[PDB]
């Protein structure tokens, strides 16, 4: 099949820039290229076709160019509704064949997360598991590290991460980290913690609870 | 891409996989260049503008009539057909193969004389959206002489599930200068149309080879008094091409081994139905249908 | 009740004769159905040999019979001393071409098959009734043994064809 | 107004068999193929071919060749998409599309048809609360919603009266099979007492509704 390959995997930009994504294909494949937009939990529109023709429909603000192997898609002056993931295809030999996508994120202020920790409910462990959850609240860059220590131990393949979409409204991420153990292996221990890095932590903020607190 | 009739294009492509389509330009019939649009079939849907549009084509969802238009009204329109080339050999779907000379031999022929007016027809279980056109030639010499008529519907032999129908069309050879003789084949096009789907196909042929003259005349008796010699004579057909000395036939004798052959236009056998067929003399082209009479 | 018609009976009988002899022993060899006429441009035996019936006018030269020929000519010595003249051009061509092949064929250790001698007879049985005086030649190329026997079911399919046409008209002179 | 409407999310098990339709409308059904096309959890979109509403003429792409098999009852103008024995790595995202002619690509789209298979029968979830610990301001709180199956399922604060600060995180398939999401808010450390929390789970594949009220301690 030909290998569609669209940079950046992603990037991030600010309302009324000039943006550019790019497509390359394994081989030739005219000016036979489609670009698609999609959104989270929506299904994807059809923006450009032929390489640089507009669907009838779509902003004028779009455009796009190149022919036989190297083509592009470029926003004059960006706005809020253009941001979302974005995929080429190619239509030239079957079977046609995707980019694997571009994401335009917000470019905002950076921005360092509030972190929580969060004991197990006294109601979970008698019925056999304990849920240990971190959370690191409003930030930016989504780009963060999250590390559990029990009695200053280190815990690995036993977390589950959790990521949400940038904030509408605040240009934000927001992140849960959950470790989970058996009753068990819960009552074996008294310190737990995670320590979080992050950009925009001057050094690595831990939080931590015992088992105590009336 | 190439030009069947005005205003009417066919386009090949091989049915490998990993094979490409056509990017194909059509351009309006107009003067004007303004503020035109394109359509495709009976979708009201702009596909494009520009006196130019340029398309890809790979599948029938690509072929069609594509008309532009401006101010509403349409202004004129370019049909697509399609000629599929499944592996080197192209597509042969609308005409039935009827292996009976050799093989592919979908388009036949006869001819009742040396006249020049002949015969074709084919066969198909196809029944409606279809199109034909016959033209002819013998040699690449003189484009003209032969000149064909329209294919017509002639029958309905129905068969086990599927209906069958035949085609038939007329034909007729005029050399400025008669030949005595034939050094170059006779040659039949057709271009098939079904729906979307174009196909052409080819036969070569003598006049001398697809022959096959009327049944003989007329017959009478002549048992005499009372011994019972069954004397049988007949006539020329009416059809047959003469002077029949410059064009022989030749006879078949038959009854209800015994077959007895003949040239002469007369004979005499034995009494107990009757019949007598007829092929020219010179090749072994088709016997003629039989001509019965009582005993 | 005329000379030429045994003759020429005689021959298209030969022919077919010999046609089938050739198509029936020479199987791994193109003999089916490919056909060329070594007379083409060379001679008019094709514009002008069909009956007078039907060549309305000369709308479409070496017109000059021999007496001791064949004489139901009440017809013969008409239009068709162009056909004749021609035709009998037709059997010289022919005559060398089969002669030369035989010379061949008998050469041949793989002897696979023989010209008839009878049909060689048959083509002179023809001329010498004909009569006719002419001047005329044989440039060319020389094949191998399997070469020749490819152009053998070539010439036999074009001769028979050929012969054909010659009945047609002795059939026609006989009667008219 | 072209609409490209498929049927609704469906939920299997390994080796069952499963058709999915598309009704089409506000465009002439007979002059667009139609086609179809997966999209894997957080992944990209496999194009898995392409068919004509009229005649039987079908494209697909040689890795879905006999996995899958494409139709259209034109009659009603529905194509269908449908497996004889689905397996875990067939859950996806089920997208059809129109086929704009005279080029290849698609047109407009389905809204998409959920389909997950999983070895995992029907279960409403266990919601806990993550209660609030000690910041004498500016606290957090949520549930925890463990052990469900299938998605989706809603959370919301208070009936809906709070919103501004809710943050529920995507769900997180468990190494159990099971299903399991947590939804947080942020609130001022001085609302702890006053106006009580509630959170809201509903998962309507087993009727369930929990309503937990989130307290400090
Ligand atoms: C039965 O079926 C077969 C197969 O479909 C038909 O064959 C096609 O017939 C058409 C006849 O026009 C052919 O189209 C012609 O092709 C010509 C030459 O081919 C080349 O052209 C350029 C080269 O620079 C390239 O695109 C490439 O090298 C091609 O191979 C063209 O020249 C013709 O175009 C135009 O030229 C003249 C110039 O004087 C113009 O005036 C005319 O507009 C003319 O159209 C044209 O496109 C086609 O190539 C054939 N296909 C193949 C593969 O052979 C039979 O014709 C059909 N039987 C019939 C006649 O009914």
């Amino acid at each position: 099949d030909i290998q569609m390959t669209q940079s950046p995997s992603s990037l991030s930009a600010s309302v009324g820039d000039r943006v550019t994504i790019t497509c390359r294909a394994s081989q030739g494949i005219s000016s036979w290229l489609a670009w698609y937009q999609q959104k989270p939990e929506k299904a994807p529109k059809s923006l450009i076709y032929a390489a640089s023709s507009l669907q009838s429909g779509v902003p004028s603000r779009f455009s796009g160019s190149g022919s036989g192997t190297d083509f592009t898609l470029t926003i004059s002056s960006l706005q809020p509704e253009d941001f979302a993931t974005y995929y080429c295809q190619q239509y030239n030999i079957y079977p046609y064949t995707f980019g694997q996508g571009t994401k335009l994120e917000i470019k905002r202020t950076v921005a360092a997360p509030s972190v929580f920790i969060f004991p197990p409910s006294d109601e979970q462990l008698k019925s056999g598991t304990a849920s240990v959850v971190c959370l690191l609240n409003n930030f930016y860059p989504r780009e963060a590290k999250v590390q559990w220590k029990v009695d200053n131990a280190l815990q690995s393949g036993n977390s589950q991460e959790s990521v949400t979409e940038q904030d509408s409204k605040d240009s934000t991420y927001s992140l849960s980290s959950t470790l989970t153990l058996s009753k068990a292996d819960y009552e074996k221990h008294k310190v737990y913690a995670c320590e979080v890095t992050h950009q925009g932590l001057s050094s690595p903020v831990t939080k931590s609870f015992n088992r105590g607190e009336c | 891409i190439w030009e069947l009739k005005k205003d009417v294009y066919v386009v090949e492509l091989d049915w490998y996989p990993d094979a490409p389509g056509e990017m194909v330009v059509l351009t309006c019939d107009t003067p004007e260049e303004d503020g035109i649009t394109w359509t495709l079939d009976q979708s009201s849907e702009v596909l494009g503008s520009g006196k130019t549009l340029t398309i890809q084509v790979k599948e029938f969802g690509d072929a069609g009539q594509y008309t532009c238009h401006k101010g509403g009204e349409v202004l004129s329109h370019s049909l697509l057909l399609l000629h599929k080339k499944e592996d080197g050999i192209w597509s042969t779907d609308i005409l039935k193969d009827q292996k009976e000379p050799k093989n592919k031999t979908f388009l036949r022929c006869e001819a009742k004389n040396y006249s020049g007016r002949f015969t074709c027809w084919w066969l198909t279980t196809i029944s409606t959206d279809l199109t034909f056109s016959v033209k002819s030639s013998r040699g690449s010499s003189d484009p003209q002489g032969v000149t064909c008529g329209a294919a017509t519907l002639s029958a309905e032999r129905v068969r086990g599930d599927n209906k069958e129908y035949e085609y038939s069309v007329e034909c007729q050879e005029d050399s400025a200068c008669p030949a005595a003789e034939e050094s170059l084949p006779i040659e039949v096009m057709v271009d098939a149309v079904h729906k979307l789907k174009y196909e052409n196909y080819t036969s070569s042929f003598f006049i001398r080879d697809i022959i096959k003259p009327d049944p003989p005349k007329n017959l009478q008796l002549k048992p005499l008094k009372n011994s019972r010699q069954v004397e049988v004579s007949w006539e020329y057909p009416d059809t047959w091409s003469t002077p029949h000395s410059y064009f022989s036939l030749t006879f078949c004798v038959q009854v209800q081994k015994d077959r007895v052959f003949t040239d002469k236009t007369s004979a005499t056998v034995i009494c107990r139905s009757i019949s007598v067929r007829a092929q020219d003399r010179y090749y072994s082209s088709s016997w003629s249908e039989w001509a019965s009479v009582p005993c | 009740m005329f000379p030429c018609l045994h003759h020429s009976q005689n021959l298209l009988r030969a022919v077919s004769n010999m046609l089938q002899k050739a198509r029936q022993t020479l199987e791994f060899y193109p003999c089916t159905s490919d056909h060329e006429d070594i007379t083409k441009d060379k001679t008019s035996t094709v514009e002008a040999c069909l009956p007078l019936e039907l060549t309305k006018n000369e709308s479409c030269e070496t017109s000059f019979i021999t007496n001791g020929s064949c004489l139901a000519s009440r017809k013969t010595s008409f239009m068709m001393a162009l056909c004749l003249s021609s035709i009998y051009e037709d059997l010289k061509m022919y005559q060398v071409e089969f002669k030369t092949m035989n010379a061949k064929l008998l050469m041949d250790p793989k002897r696979q098959i023989f010209l008839d001698q009878n049909m060689l007879a048959v083509i002179d049985e023809l001329m010498q009734a004909l009569n006719f005086n002419s001047e005329t030649v044989p440039s060319l190329e020389e094949p191998d043994f399997y070469k020749t026997k490819i152009k053998l079911c070539i010439l036999l399919h074009a001769f028979r064809i050929r012969a054909v046409t010659i009945d047609r008209v002795m059939s026609y002179l006989n009667a008219s | 107004e072209v609409q490209l409407v498929q049927s609704g999310a469906e939920v299997k098990k390994p080796g069952e068999s499963l058709k999915i339709s598309c009704k089409g409308s506000g465009y002439s059904f007979t002059t667009y193929w139609l086609g179809w096309v997966r999209q894997m959890p957080g992944k990209g979109l496999d194009w898995i071919g392409i068919m004509s509403p009229v005649d039987s003429d079908i494209r697909y792409s040689p890795s879905f060749q006999g996995q899958v098999t494409m139709s259209v009852d034109k009659s009603i103008t529905t194509a269908y998409l449908q497996w004889n024995s689905l397996k875990a790595s067939d859950t996806a995202m089920y997208y059809c599309a129109r086929r704009r002619p005279g080029q290849g690509y698609f047109d407009f789209w389905g809204q998409g048809t959920l389909v997950t298979v999983s070895s995992s029968s029907t279960k409403g979830p266990s919601v806990f609360p993550l209660a609030p610990s000690s910041k004498s301001g500016t606290a957090a709180l949520g549930c925890l919603v463990k052990d469900y199956f299938p998605e989706p399922v809603t959370v919301s604060w208070n009936s809906g009266a709070l919103t501004s600060g809710v943050h529920t995180f995507p769900a997180v398939l468990q190494s159990s099979g099971l299903y399991s999401l947590s939804s947080v808010v942020t609130v001022p450390s001085s609302s702890l007492g006053t106006q009580t929390y509630i959170c809201n789970v509903n998962h309507k594949p087993s009727n369930t509704k929990v309503d937990k009220r989130v307290e400090p301690k």
